RNA sequence: UUAAUUGCGAUAACGAACGAGACCUUAACCUACUAAAUAGGGUUGCUGGCACUUGCCGGUUGACUCUUCUUAGAGGGACUAU
């Protein structure tokens, strides 16, 4: 016996995008077929990460300077759901790139 | 463990770059061409794209075998957490590094620099792609300085595609006089670009219109009613 | 329920968000009223749409703009530019179409962007200067 | 005279029948003349507004900088100095100043004055650097309206801070006495004395 | 012989983009709904009072592209608007609030046809499909059968024709040459009426519904038989046309042609008058072209919407 | 500063050639036509392909022309 | 003629390639969509003060509801359009 509710909660994490939309499409599509209540894929700001080098390894030259960056997207989500349909969801559909974390909310 | 997102990102990115330099320094000699690093909540299996697979699986696979303990030796990761998988590269012609790779061996041999050079776009040509370059610099054959470029087809070198299609690899060659720097440009067809755009920004392709003919001018028609 | 809209207006990055219910000429920013805009002097601006069209066309609505970011004048404006949007709005969508029409008609006769928002929108700096298009200064010898 | 009853209170001269647009509340656009034919749709008296400070695109195209509200072009050119340079509340403080002032002195409703202290104070005839190298001449040549404008209000401010300038008076008040004195031909005024000098390089050099 | 000239009265303005469609509630006469490019449709009170025959009433916001075609209800309270913002949007002509979004189409909408009383909707759109949607939101029926996008569909009035039918017949038409109408119940395919040698934009069924009207660039225009399965004329406009509109009363057809507005008297078979109206400034080459048409209740009156972003009302007064 | 280079004519010459029946004075439709009719990567680029298209439409219309 | 070897064209030149553009990031516009206690808002509870007329200004992981504002995806939007 595993009704009780688990309030459980999902938080993606991804260097790119449509990996990660597809992936967030796939865990709802996966719940809704399940019969499940979820608060939506809620968007978070992309961090941008940035670091600004100068180009030169000697300083000679003009002063000519970089900025190389990634834009990180978190995208969390929540399932007021029960655990093995559940469970098996979350260690189901994963592509590379994207990270998933799971947090019981206990 | 408990690391903010972008700092855990960061070393994973990092990570990559350890097995891609590691990848590049030793399994050369038995043609490795790329590296990805893929994971699940079990495992987190890396993926080892080369030129000659077996070499690099070794004798009865037992080559592979020691790498993974070098991995998990290197990166602290528990016995079991990672494996090692060895696939032959979709063609060797496509993949830049390869061609570089293959260059700075048939040189290590002593060959002619032309000759290996022309062998090479020749191949790249026959592998498809739709434009080949190489460039070599450093002391050919003499004491000044000098730089030839060897292509064909055609290269685009400005424009995002520029990334969504060139592939490029840089080589250091080490010759008795010093060192030779090898760059491979390799333009991928775009027809057979997975993953990205189809074809390049300005490729505009207007679609033939079926034909029919007009003389039908009264035919009158009608239909059974349906319900 | 009461007829009621919410419009906003911005300044570069000041975000003047407005409710506008029917209520008893209530004209509250940041819940004070509207008399006591720090400016002191731009002060006659956050006033501006009303004395265009006169205070009696709002006696039977209320007004209560919540506003934040930028600095100070951006933040006149875009209390400025709510107050407009808020009007425009509920006359258009409760009270009739040639309402509207006179309203639009009176703010856009006078400093356009008191009922359109203003695009003009800084732009990053560039290396090589303290500002994006300034460059630092050469010797030559 | 008609006052509306609302949830807050705007005050008495405020709220009472103020459709009739003034530029404090105090001064009326009304009555107020070009005297010089030139350079009226040189300036934007026929715009009547609230304040002295409207931040409006009026710099991307070639013309529309003459739409602006001649009293907001002052305001805009008081802050000089490179230090003083943004602050646009302090010089619209120093600009209202001003016009109170010349509500003191001579009542005469102080736009107009403003006005005329600009049509007086503009060179019609400027120099231009002709010769060459060898025999350098100063040429005489006509100037442009939109010039006399831009001309006039540079003289009137820099005018009114060389007067200000670690002195005692300030810049409301000196500012205020050089629109005064550009009213009429009183060439105490330092923009007049200016345009005087630049007319008579110009006339001498014909 | 027949002298009846109608001359223009007023203007109608207040559109930022061109005036699409036009629309006439049966039960109220002074009730207008014009639809523009501005994605706004607009709702007119006409007046008897100056040179203004229409004034607007309410502006209905929530479109974010192009309104193609606008079609009232049977009450005079609801409106069905066709956007090329890839939905459908029935709106409450009171209030002024949308309460329906019909979302699904893949090209965007082109044109609407309301239930014969209330209970069904009707949706062209460029996807090549027609939709029957309920009044609530959900499409029920997706028609197919034209390769190419339907240019309009439009409901066959029924008069008379049986008592009772428990059958709703409509008219639709595109790019395909081919004008196909179809019955509604259980609602399938009926007849095809191949007449068009290049293709059609606009079909307006008759007031009866038995006869219906298309034409297109080729400037001919097909008049047919409904029921009787038959053409009926083949009249050429020289011109390519934009918009057709039956008489109510008359046996008349207003057609909007490229240069003006072509009306003929259908049973004579000849054109009684042309529109062309003055504009100034404008190089005989940019004359704007009539796009919408409507025939109000009594007949006696037409509203017409050209690019300029005008609607004209044309009294249809006798000259004695 | 706008000229329009080799590619939008070129393009838009072709959709002429191969569609004049298919195309109108209008933008919008001649867009939809455009992008529904051939494939176009940038829709920037799409959209000054239609304009182009336009603007041979009306010279057209205007009188035949060269090319 | 354009900012452009950018085009109109004229043409012992013809067709092609790179560069420019095209392209990507960002900035702007989306009362259209998708959603949101890690962002907001309305109503409504329970409370604090004042005016006492039911009005305001407040607080409050209470309840319900909403997404204009804030987010970020899909997209829409301009191409010199008229
Ligand atoms: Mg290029
Ligand atoms: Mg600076
Ligand atoms: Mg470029
Ligand atoms: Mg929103």
């Amino acid at each position: 016996q595993e009704v009780v509710i688990h309030k459980i909660r999902i938080n993606l994490t991804s260097t790119k995008v449509k990996q990660l939309e597809n992936v967030s499409a796939n865990i709802i599509k996966n719940a809704e077929t399940f019969k499940l209540v979820k608060k939506g894929p809620v968007r978070l700001p992309t961090k941008v990460l940035k670091i600004s080098t100068r180009k030169t390894p000697n300083g000679e030259g003009s002063k000519t300077w970089d900025t190389y960056e990634m834009r990180i997207h978190k995208r969390y989500i929540d399932l007021e759901a029960p655990a093995h349909i559940v469970k098996r969801i979350t260690q189901i559909t994963i592509e590379p790139g994207v990270d998933v974390e799971v947090i019981i909310a206990a | 463990a408990i690391i903010s997102k972008k700092r855990k990102l960061v070393a994973d990115g990092v990570f990559y770059a350890e097995l891609n330099e590691f990848f590049t320094r030793e399994l050369a000699e038995e043609g490795y061409s790329g590296v990805e690093v893929r994971v699940t909540p079990t495992k987190t299996e890396i993926i080892i794209r080369a030129t000659k697979v077996q070499d690099v699986v070794g004798e009865n696979g037992r080559r592979i075998n020691e790498l993974t303990l070098l991995i998990e030796k290197r990166f602290k990761y528990k016995r079991g957490t990672i494996a090692l998988y060895a696939e032959r590269v979709h063609d060797r012609g496509l993949s830049a590094v390869a061609q570089a790779e293959s260059m700075k061996f048939k040189l290590l041999n002593g060959l002619a620099i032309r000759r290996a050079a022309y062998g090479v776009v020749r191949y790249v040509m026959e592998s498809g792609a739709k434009g080949c370059e190489v460039v070599i610099s450093g002391k050919l054959r003499a004491a000044r300085a000098k730089s030839m470029k060897f292509a064909d087809g055609f290269l685009i070198h400005s424009g995002q595609p520029v990334n969504d299609f060139i592939e490029t690899a840089t080589r250091h060659v080490l010759l008795r006089q010093g060192v030779l720097g090898i760059k491979v440009k390799i333009m991928k067809d775009p027809s057979r670009n997975t993953s990205g755009p189809k074809a390049l920004p300005d490729a505009v392709t207007i679609i033939e219109p079926k034909e029919e003919e007009p003389v039908l001018e009264p035919s009158v028609k009608d239909y059974r009613p349906t319900e | 329920t009461v007829p009621s809209v919410q419009t906003f207006g911005k300044k570069k990055s000041a975000t003047a968000v407005a409710h506008v219910k029917a209520g008893k000429g209530l004209i509250k920013v940041n819940g004070s009223p509207i008399t006591l805009v720090q400016p002191e002097i731009l002060r006659f601006k956050v006033y501006e749409p009303l004395l265009l069209v006169g205070l009696d066309k709002f006696a039977n609505i209320d007004i209560r703009v919540k506003v934040t970011g930028g600095g100070h004048v951006s933040q006149v404006y875009a209390i400025r530019q709510a107050i407009a949007k808020g009007l425009v709005a509920y006359h258009q969508k409760f009270v009739d179409e040639q309402s509207k029409n006179e309203l639009k008609k009176a703010f856009t006769s006078y400093d356009r962007t008191l009922l359109i928002a203003d695009s003009r929108r800084p732009e990053p700096k560039k290396f090589g200067g303290r500002g994006a298009r300034s460059r630092f200064q050469k010797s030559y010898r | 005279f008609v006052p509306v009853e609302l949830a807050t209170t705007i005050p008495v001269e405020i709220q009472q029948a103020q459709q009739e647009i003034k530029l404090f509340n105090k001064w009326s656009f009304e009555d107020v003349e070009v005297k010089d034919a030139s350079l009226v749709d040189y300036i934007q008296i026929s715009k009547p507004i609230y304040v002295a400070h409207t931040a409006g695109r009026y710099a991307n195209k070639r013309f529309r900088k003459a739409q602006c509200p001649i009293v907001e072009r002052l305001t805009n050119s008081l802050m000089m100095n490179g230090r003083n340079n943004g602050k646009k509340l302090k010089a619209v403080r120093i600009v209202k100043h001003t016009l109170e002032i010349i509500n003191v002195l001579t009542d005469q409703n102080p736009l107009q004055v403003v006005v005329d202290a600009i049509i007086n104070s503009g060179p019609r005839e400027d120099t231009t650097r002709v010769g060459g190298g060898g025999a350098a001449r100063r040429q005489a040549v006509d100037v442009s309206p939109l010039r006399r404008v831009n001309q006039s209000i540079a003289l009137l401010t820099i005018g009114a801070r060389e007067a200000a300038f670690r002195n005692i008076k300030t810049i409301a008040e000196t500012l205020a006495e050089e629109l005064i004195n550009a009213a009429k031909g009183s060439s105490t005024s330092y923009a007049i004395k200016k345009k005087d000098e630049l007319e008579r390089v110009a006339k001498s050099n014909r | 012989s027949s002298n009846i000239m109608l001359v223009l009265r007023g203007t109608l303005e207040g559109h930022n983009g061109w005036v699409t469609s036009l629309s006439t509630s049966a039960a109220q006469p002074n009730l207008l709904v014009s639809g523009s490019r501005d994605k706004t449709l607009i709702s007119w009170r006409l007046t008897e009072n100056e040179q203004q025959f229409g004034v607007p009433v309410r502006s209905y916001k929530g479109h974010s592209h192009i309104v193609q075609d606008v079609v009232v209800s049977a009450d005079g309270n609801y409106a069905v608007s066709a956007s090329w913002d890839k939905t459908l949007r029935l709106w409450n002509l009171a209030t002024g609030n949308s309460e329906a979004r019909f979302v699904g189409h893949t090209g965007d909408v082109l044109s609407v046809a309301i239930d014969a009383n209330s209970s069904k909707i009707i949706s062209a759109s460029r996807d090549k499909t027609i939709r029957v949607w309920n009044t609530v939101g959900d499409c029920a029926y997706v028609l197919l059968g034209h390769t190419d996008w339907v240019t309009k569909v439009r409901v066959a009035p029924k008069n008379l024709e049986d008592v009772d039918d428990g059958r709703i017949t409509f008219v639709s038409a595109g790019m395909d040459k081919i004008v196909r109408s179809w019955s509604l119940n259980s609602y399938r395919i009926e007849a095809d009426f191949i007449g068009h040698n290049n293709y059609i934009n606009v079909v307006q069924p008759s007031p009866d519904g038995s006869l219906a009207a298309s034409a297109g660039k080729d400037g001919q225009i097909y008049v047919w038989n409904l029921k009787h399965k038959s053409a009926f004329m083949n009249f050429d406009a020289k011109d390519e046309v934009f918009a057709l509109a039956f008489s109510p009363s008359r046996f008349w057809l207003t057609a909007a042609t490229a240069s003006g507005i072509k009306i003929y008297d259908l049973e004579n078979e000849v054109l009684i008058d042309e529109l062309k109206p003055e504009f100034a400034g404008y190089t005989k080459a940019q004359d704007p072209h009539a796009v919408s048409l409507a025939w109000s209740a009594d007949g006696q009156t037409l509203f017409a919407g050209y690019t300029d972003n005008v609607i004209r009302v044309w009294q249809v007064m006798t000259a004695n | 500063g706008r000229v329009r280079t080799k590619t939008v004519k070129r393009a838009s010459k072709a959709l002429i050639e191969k569609y004049y029946p298919k195309l109108t004075m209008d933008f919008q439709t001649n867009k939809r036509l455009c992008d529904e009719i051939a494939t176009i990567q940038s829709k920037r680029l799409r959209n000054k392909i239609a304009g182009y298209t336009t603007h041979l439409m009306k010279r057209i219309q205007k009188g035949p022309v060269r090319g």
